[PDB]
């Protein structure tokens, strides 16, 4: 089989910096009419550029290298952009729930460090979150749902630069 | 014919009108000629 | 050459507001101005 | 919460709306401007928040600002 790569993505791999993280690789099972038990390796690859554009890719195949390569290229096909404060923290408090998992995410002032669970440490270093305290609640037994949940939870927040043109009201003085 | 409800309800209407004239003149002596916007505005 | 450069104890994104003609009035936003002024104050104190 | 903090009184908070950050920025900025106009007045004599439509005032600021800039002049040299 052959995985796809476009033309205009080939200004980006020559463009931004990039890092790659496999989320988890999982072996599923199916007993099938005719020959027996067919398995697929499902692989989940995250890819960011450490400046606030994040990507996820889920891939399914028969063997582990081909599965991780498919999810590797699927993530690099699928990128979404996430606003940060100066590349280290998120704008608001963030709460979200994918499948039924209660993530709770807070901003922290820069130089707090990442106080953060296992895979989400590489995830926040991937997209570029240097200073965030998180906790995940509910059944945390799946890596895939915390990855997808984290992508949507990043996409939830609100940006202040879409106001100053049209609110008549200037937005500055960040002194605590 | 004046059924008794008509007479009593007339008396209650004029009693309410005399009341409203009385507390309106209480507001007139307390405030003066003014819109009932607020008394907190007229406290100056 | 020599100078002190200190990044401010770097904070949350803020509750953040000012009236509109102050954009034309004020020149630099307060994070840069606080960086320069806090650099000067901490430089003098730590020199003493 | 904004005039609760800038007049420094405890306030019986009721609920918390979710909002764009630019909006909540605009509320607290305009209430700081209101405290600049209502400076030193006695606290019950403050024009209360029902009495003051914020959006119409900011619309007036927008209208007179675009009027002053359109009839700017140095704008031609710029």
């Amino acid at each position: 089989p052959l995985p796809p790569l476009p033309r205009e993505l080939r200004e980006a791999l020559y463009g931004h910096r990039w890092d790659r993280v496999i989320v988890d690789v999982r072996r599923t099972h199916t007993p099938v009419r005719g020959r027996g038990k067919r398995e697929e390796y499902t692989a989940m690859v995250a890819t960011g550029n450490m400046r606030g554009v994040f990507g996820l890719g889920i891939g399914v195949a028969e063997s582990a290298q081909l599965a991780t390569a498919r999810a590797h290229l699927d993530s690099l096909s699928r990128l979404a952009a996430v606003p940060l404060y100066r590349g280290h923290t998120l704008y608001t408090h963030v709460d979200h729930t994918f499948h039924r998992l209660s993530i709770r995410m807070m901003p922290r002032p820069a130089g707090w460090g990442l106080r953060c669970p296992d895979l989400l440490y590489e995830l926040c270093g991937l997209v570029g979150l240097r200073d965030v305290s998180i906790r995940v609640r509910g059944q945390r037994g799946s890596r895939f749902f915390v990855a997808q949940c984290f992508q949507e939870a990043l996409q939830k927040q609100t940006t202040p630069h879409d106001g100053v043109e049209a609110t008549g009201m200037y937005i500055r003085e960040v002194f605590r | 014919r004046s059924d008794p409800w008509v007479a009593e309800a007339a008396r209650r209407l004029d009693a309410s009108a005399a009341r409203l004239a009385a507390l309106r003149e209480l507001y007139e002596k307390e405030v003066g000629p003014g819109v009932p916007l607020s008394g907190a505005v007229l406290a100056v | 050459s020599g100078e002190r450069l200190v990044v401010r104890l770097p904070t949350y994104p803020a509750f953040e507001g000012y009236p509109l003609s102050e954009l034309d009035k004020a020149r630099e936003g307060e994070l840069g101005a606080l960086n320069r002024l806090v650099a000067a104050r901490t430089a003098a104190a730590q020199w003493a | 919460d904004a005039m609760a903090q800038q007049y420094d009184v405890p306030a019986l908070v009721a609920a918390h709306v979710g909002l764009p950050l630019s909006q909540a920025a605009a509320i607290r900025g305009a209430l700081r401007v209101k405290a600049a106009e209502e400076a030193g007045k006695e606290l019950r004599h403050v024009t209360q928040l029902k009495d003051w439509n914020m959006m119409e005032l900011l619309r007036q600021r927008m209208v007179e600002r675009r009027a002053a800039l359109e009839a700017g002049g140095e704008v031609a040299a710029r």
